[PDB]
């Protein structure tokens, strides 16, 4: 795939999370 | 979107909208997974029996957006279409059976804080992944109940175990679909509905911090209907086809 | 429905 994929400006880039984004980490038990 | 929440600012960045020309008017979701190529549903492009088949002029891309009906002038970024490719075996006339379809753009859109592509699962991602009980997330503009959102919703569902999916109707279900969504049982809700369609089912990649497509929104019996599941094209299983006509027909 | 957008877009 591409090299910077999935990996958000306003989030990842700047390591802030979204206000949701841990509810799915939560699932992957 | 049904029973989820306003996105934030840059939630999304791949969410893309597909826009029909004349008269102007939001079709389905979609995702940017490179500079030139956006992902959606074959549907949204190719439905005979309700005589849908747009060509590349009848269409518009529309990415960065976040409002649904304003122009979000220096922050979204509008494109044409070069080529629309649908995949052969596109099932129309039975269940939707790899409802997938490429879009070409005329030329590369500058990404931006708004907009950036998603990336696309390997074998390995989707196996771990693709878990029932693993929670995705579905974006899009699509009506708020089986009126219509003022910007960008979002919800997180979780996938259901195929047993269930396959109980919950009477379409049948192949390989390349999976379903989403709480059971009754659950006490929480959410749904895609008409609209979403088109648009990525993504999830984080706890290995390395990434969001993958794992689905595009493809159909449901109603939305949000208690027993009843949210149908994703499943991404990885068509990805052979997606790099065969990326490789052939890309620059 | 939609504001409208510039006219080069169509
Ligand atoms: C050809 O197979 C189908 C065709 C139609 C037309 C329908 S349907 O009953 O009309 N429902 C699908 C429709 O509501 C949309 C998708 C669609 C739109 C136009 C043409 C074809 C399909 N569903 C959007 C949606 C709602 C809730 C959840 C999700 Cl995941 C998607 C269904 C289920 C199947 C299997
Ligand atoms: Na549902």
């Amino acid at each position: 795939g591409e090299a910077d994929c999935g990996l958000r400006p306003l989030f990842e880039k700047k390591s802030l999370e979204d206000k949701t984004e841990r509810e799915l980490l939560e699932s992957y038990i | 979107i049904v029973e989820g929440s306003d996105a934030e600012i840059g939630m999304s960045p791949w969410q893309v909208m597909l826009f029909r020309k004349s008269p102007q008017e939001l079709l389905c979701g979609a995702s940017l997974i490179s500079d030139r190529w956006v992902l959606t549903a074959a549907h949204c492009l190719l439905y005979p029996p309700w005589d849908k088949n747009f060509t590349e002029n009848d269409l518009l891309v529309r990415i960065g957006k976040h409002s649904r009906t304003r122009y979000e002038r220096n922050i979204e970024k509008i494109s044409m279409l070069e080529k629309i490719y649908i995949h052969p075996r596109y099932n129309w006339r039975e269940n939707l059976d790899r409802d997938i379809a490429l879009m070409k753009l005329k030329k590369p859109v500058a990404f931006s804080d708004y907009i950036h592509p998603v990336c696309l699962p390997d074998r390995e991602t989707a196996a771990s992944l693709l878990q029932a009980g693993y929670k995705g997330r579905v974006t899009g503009w699509g009506n708020l109940k089986e009126g219509q959102p003022s910007v960008l919703q979002v919800v997180n569902l979780p996938i259901v175990e195929r047993p269930v999916c396959k109980d919950s109707t009477r379409i049948r279900i192949t390989d390349n679909m999976f379903c989403a969504g709480y059971k009754p049982d659950e006490g929480k809700r959410g749904d895609a509905c008409e609209g979403d369609s088109g648009g990525p089912f993504v999830m984080k990649s706890p290995f390395n911090n990434r969001w993958y497509q794992m689905g595009i929104v493809s159909w449901g019996e109603g939305c949000d209907r208690d027993g009843k599941y949210g149908f994703y094209t499943h991404v990885f299983r068509l990805k052979k086809w997606i790099q065969k006509v990326i490789d052939q027909f890309g620059e | 429905d939609f504001e409208e957008i510039p006219e080069e877009y169509l």
